[PDB]
């Protein structure tokens, strides 16, 4: 048993109309219930039996059936309706949940700002070298960063993390960290951080030379 | 009578051990309903685990935990228990409990689907072989590399600690604007590491020094490190 | 136990007819009637009942004039006829068998029924 | 308020159950040493039957008054006062001089007066501390102390008499534990809250209910037979075994037997009525009538076997008790089936009174009177004492058969009474 939702994320402005879809793999055909979760809280039941509203839920929500696909509808996207939504279904003696769909705020595009940080000397004293490339105040979330060492591409030795959507500007930020041993760092001279984003006309590369000041 | 469910029994467990949870409920007639268990991995979706109807004769598990878990109920005290054996690294998640209808296998069909109405709050379970450690700090020195548009970027690194959380502040709570603190990352060694940065005007560094304050209660270590060009 | 039957998906303004039957040769003359219902976010409540010997019916306050219960002792069956259904009638409906006399203010108490059924879902569309 | 109930309800239930055991342990201590009482005071079968008749009459008269005072005053005070009331008197009555038989009768009356208060008031407390779901279980735990205390009476009396060597010591043991329970109830039992009206309409309505009247008369017959046999069996067995020149183990065995027949009969009756209710709606009176008419035959065979073998008498006693004690949890259902909810509080309180008036108030005295009347007309010897008591004890199967006939007459009007009750209830509201 597995339901696939569509899409995995979407953005809309206040006053817009939003729909979510769950497509069923096996035979239930009208028994789907929908839930809502906010970051760090328990989920909440909204609609059962695929068209019936739970007790105390605002009436701007609705559901329906079409073929075998189950669709949810919100007619007035309020500031309180930015969360994650799931499907549930118990067609066998088992219960299965969907994968989720996150609704976020719609804004205007903006280019990131790229910063690169050489490893500190105190870091080298412990035998490890770490370099950080930083993207600040960009939109949308989708961006790619390429790591280059002496003009050679890297792979499989980095990690990334993204902040939640800004509470004022509704923008993001990115921090990528590349790790190398002390000997590996000393074996190379040039390091660079290449970034790809929709707001840039061409990739922007920042570079650094080991031992220079 | 308002319905309430509460979970307890979490904590840290070494790999291959065992642990027991409980979801005690009050405010309703316990013998007309069933109790479910749901868990959510860090940064992933919901997953259903087990089931027991109040008569302790109906029970079904999932394909991921068959033969390792066990659920039972105590109808006298309105409390259900879940026994977990041979935990792996994939069993790190928050565990909720919910309420059911007591006959959903029988009348969940073409057009009903019932529903899970009242939820608990959730308890956290962790599995790791790592030991408690103290966080070390390595600041990022501002320079022309991070200087752009009249402002420059500087920050501190919090590295090699366990377990989370760690709090970060600037000038003992005096500099709060322009600060972004990224979520923690679990390294291959089992120790966490995060970074916190801030943007300040370039001409400010000639006169103002910035210090980041690190607090880690489980290890009781506090470090005040100054950031200079 | 008793076995329910009937129930399905109905549009607003429709009607539907539920039934309970005893299994085997059991007769249930002593007393075995009364329909209850339960909703997804509320508690179990009584809907109607009828009397052993004379045929005296009692309904809850919110269903008066619409539902009609009847008893047939030659087949050991009880019927409920549901008219003019509304979106607030979505629930799971049960039969029960107890011993207290059929009277008002007796309906809502369900801790003293001797036999229960399993229920048949009724879904009113929109 | 469960906040104090978490300890109070458990402590109170346990201490009140032990109080009930002590309450029933002191009604049958005299039946165990009736032979020694007779031999010491020098009396005959007429005067040895007053020691239970006076008790039952006092209990009869004093129960409704305490049942009324129990909802105007503090209940713990009354329970504690009664405890010692029936205790101190029981202890003090063991020093009576040999010339003062009537003083023992007065003592038995006072003991009955105290036990009436205890056994009327304790159920209300134990039923006001619990909700709709667990009241029944706690009440059953309270009630399942009647056979145990009833057997412990015979066993304690006989054992203490045999061990000490003086029958007086049989009356000097239970006051010690009474004086402890009457203090523990003042500590462990939390305080429980208390609480022109006309009951002439209730009486005038209940008189015209045929099922109620016939069931009440059947219950009276059961009380008659139970009281007579329960007081007069062990002495008869001892006399019969003396006649055969093959002989106080009789009281021991009788207590052991009743301690089990008490549970067995109730379980059998409940199972049988649960099966029968799904075939016809006249199940309860028919089950009770069959039980009575099947217990009479096995009762009547004790008096035939006792002349030849004892083991047959014991087996007949076992079966007779088991069948006779199979209609004590059914008559309340017959009362609830045909009486509207507003007239039940009266309809119970009346019935109990009647059950004591036509039943076991005057039965042991009647048996003793008939025994002496038969005895005085013939030769005096142990053999004729045995035959006289045997012939006197033949009135019980007659009354049991009458009770069975009354239960059949109840089954005759059961359905019409139910229909009238339903019409009344639906007309009231
Ligand atoms: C065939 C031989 C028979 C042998 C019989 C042995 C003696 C057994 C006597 C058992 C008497 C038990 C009476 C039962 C209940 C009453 O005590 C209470 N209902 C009085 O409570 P109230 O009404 O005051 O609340």
């Amino acid at each position: 048993i597995q339901m696939t939702q569509s899409p995995s994320s979407l953005s809309a402005s206040v006053g817009d109309r939003v729909t979510i879809t769950c497509r069923a793999s096996q035979s239930v055909s009208s028994a789907v219930a929908w839930y809502q979760q906010k970051p760090g809280k328990a989920p909440k039941l909204l609609i059962y039996s695929a068209s019936s509203l739970y007790s105390g839920v605002p009436s701007r929500f609705s559901g329906s059936r079409s073929g075998t696909d189950f669709t949810l509808t919100i007619s007035s996207l309020q500031p309180e309706d930015f969360a994650t939504y799931y499907c549930q279904q118990s067609s066998s003696s088992l219960i299965t949940f969907g994968q989720g769909t996150k609704v976020e705020i719609k804004r205007t595009v903006a280019a990131p700002s790229v910063f690169i940080f050489p490893p500190s000397d105190s870091q080298l004293k412990s035998g490890t070298a770490s370099v950080v490339c930083l993207l600040n105040n960009f939109y949308p979330r989708e961006a790619k960063v390429q790591w280059k060492v002496d003009n050679a591409l890297q792979s499989g030795n980095s990690q990334e993390s993204v902040t939640e959507q800004d509470s004022k500007d509704s923008t993001y930020s990115l921090s990528s960290t590349l790790t190398l041993s002390k000997a590996d760092y000393e074996k190379h001279k040039v390091y660079a951080c290449e970034v790809t984003h929709q707001g840039l006309s061409s990739p922007v590369t920042k570079s650094f030379n080991r031992g220079e000041c | 009578s308002e319905v309430q469910l509460v979970e307890s029994g979490g904590g840290l467990v070494q790999p291959g051990g065992s642990l027991r949870l409980s979801c005690a409920a009050s405010g309703f007639n316990f013998s007309y309903y069933s109790i479910h268990w749901v868990r959510q991995a860090p940064g992933k979706g919901l997953e259903w685990v087990a089931y027991i109807s109040s008569s302790s004769s109906y029970t079904s598990y999932a394909d991921s935990v068959k033969g390792r878990f066990t659920i039972s109920a105590d109808t006298s005290k309105n409390t259900a228990y879940l026994q977990m054996n041979s935990l792996r690294a994939e069993d790190t998640a928050v565990y909720y409990c919910a309420r059911g209808y007591q006959y959903w296998q029988y009348h969940a069909s073409w057009y009903w689907n019932g529903g899970l109405d009242y939820w608990g709050q959730g308890t956290l379970v962790t599995v790791s072989s790592a030991s408690t450690k103290g966080p070390s700090v390595f600041p990022l020195a501002p320079s022309s590399k991070s200087t752009s548009g009249g402002t420059a970027a500087l920050g501190c690194l919090v590295k090699d600690y366990f377990p989370e959380p760690v709090t970060v502040s600037w000038n003992s709570g005096a500099l709060t604007s322009g600060v972004h603190t990224f979520p923690a990352v679990l390294q291959s060694s089992g120790l966490y590491s995060l970074s916190s940065v801030v943007t300040v005007p370039s001409s400010s560094l000639g006169t103002q020094t910035y210090i980041c304050n690190v607090n880690h209660k489980p290890s009781n270590t506090k470090v005040d490190k100054k950031v200079e060009p | 136990q008793l076995v329910e039957s009937g129930g399905g998906l109905v549009q607003p303004g429709g009607s539907l007819r539920l039934s309970c039957a005893a299994p085997g040769s059991r007769r249930f003359d002593y007393y075995t009637l009364g329909w209850f219902r339960q909703a997804p976010g509320k508690e179990r409540e009584g809907v109607s009942c009828i009397s052993t010997v004379g045929g005296i019916t009692n309904y809850a306050d919110s269903v008066k004039g619409r539902f009609i219960i009847s008893r047939d002792n030659a087949k050991s069956t009880v019927y409920l006829q549901m008219n003019s259904l509304e979106p607030e009638d979505t629930a799971v409906y049960y039969c029960a068998a107890g011993r207290e006399m059929c009277a008002p203010m007796m309906l809502g108490d369900y801790y003293d029924m001797d036999y229960w059924g399993k229920g048949t879902p009724v879904t009113v569309s929109s | 308020k469960p906040a104090s109930l978490g300890r109070g309800r458990g402590a109170a239930a346990a201490i009140l159950s032990l109080g009930n055991v002590l309450n029933y342990l002191d009604r049958y201590t005299v039946a165990g040493v009736l032979l020694d009482i007779q031999q010491h005071f020098g009396v005959k079968d007429r005067g040895a039957g007053l020691l239970q008749s006076v008790f039952i009459c006092s209990f009869m008269v004093a129960a409704p008054i305490f049942g009324y005072l129990g909802d105007r005053f503090n209940r713990k005070v009354i329970l504690s006062c009664g405890i010692f009331f029936w205790s101190a008197v029981t202890f003090s009555s063991s020093f009576i001089p040999q010339q003062y038989f009537w003083l023992l009768v007065l003592s038995r009356g006072l003991v009955g007066i105290g036990e009436a208060s205890y056994s009327t008031i304790a159920p209300t407390i134990i039923g006001d501390l619990f909700t709709k779901n667990t009241r029944t279980l706690m009440l059953s735990v309270f009630y399942f102390a009647i056979p145990l205390g009833s057997g412990l009476g015979y066993i304690t009396g006989s054992s203490v008499k045999q061990a000490a060597g003086d029958w007086h010591w049989a009356l000097r043991v239970s006051p010690v534990l009474g004086m402890i329970t009457g203090t523990l109830i003042l500590i462990l039992v939390p305080a429980t809250k208390r609480g022109r009206t006309s009951w002439l309409r209730d009486m005038k309505a209940l008189i015209r209910n045929r099922s109620y009247v016939f069931s009440s008369l059947a219950t009276s017959a059961v009380s008659f037979a139970t009281g007579a046999l329960g007081m007069w069996i062990p002495l008869y067995l001892h006399r019969a075994q003396v006649v055969q020149k093959t002989a106080a183990k009789d009281s021991l065995i009788f207590g052991a037997i009743t301690c089990f027949t008490g549970f067995l009969g109730v379980v059998t009756g409940a199972g049988a009525t649960r099966w029968c209710r799904l075939k016809t709606q006249r199940a309860d009176p028919l089950v009770c009538a069959v039980g009575m008419l099947g217990s009479a035959i096995f009762i009547c065979l004790i008096f035939v076997a006792a002349k030849s073998s004892i083991v047959g008498a014991y087996i007949c006693i076992f079966v007779g008790e088991t069948l006779l004690f199979s209609n004590w949890a059914i008559t309340a259902d017959i009362l609830m089936y045909v009486v509207i909810p507003t007239r039940r509080a009266t309809a119970v309180a009346l019935q109990s009174f009647t059950s004591h008036l036509l039943g076991d108030a005057g039965s042991p005295y009647l048996i003793g009177f008939i025994s002496d009347l038969i005895r005085q007309s013939t030769k005096d010897s142990p053999l004729w004492e045995f035959l006289s008591l045997g012939y006197a004890l033949m009135l019980c199967p007659f009354v049991v058969v009458l009770g069975g006939m009354f239960f059949l007459a109840t089954a005759l009007f059961f359905v019409s009474d139910r229909a009238r009750a339903e019409q009344q209830v639906n007309q009231l509201a």
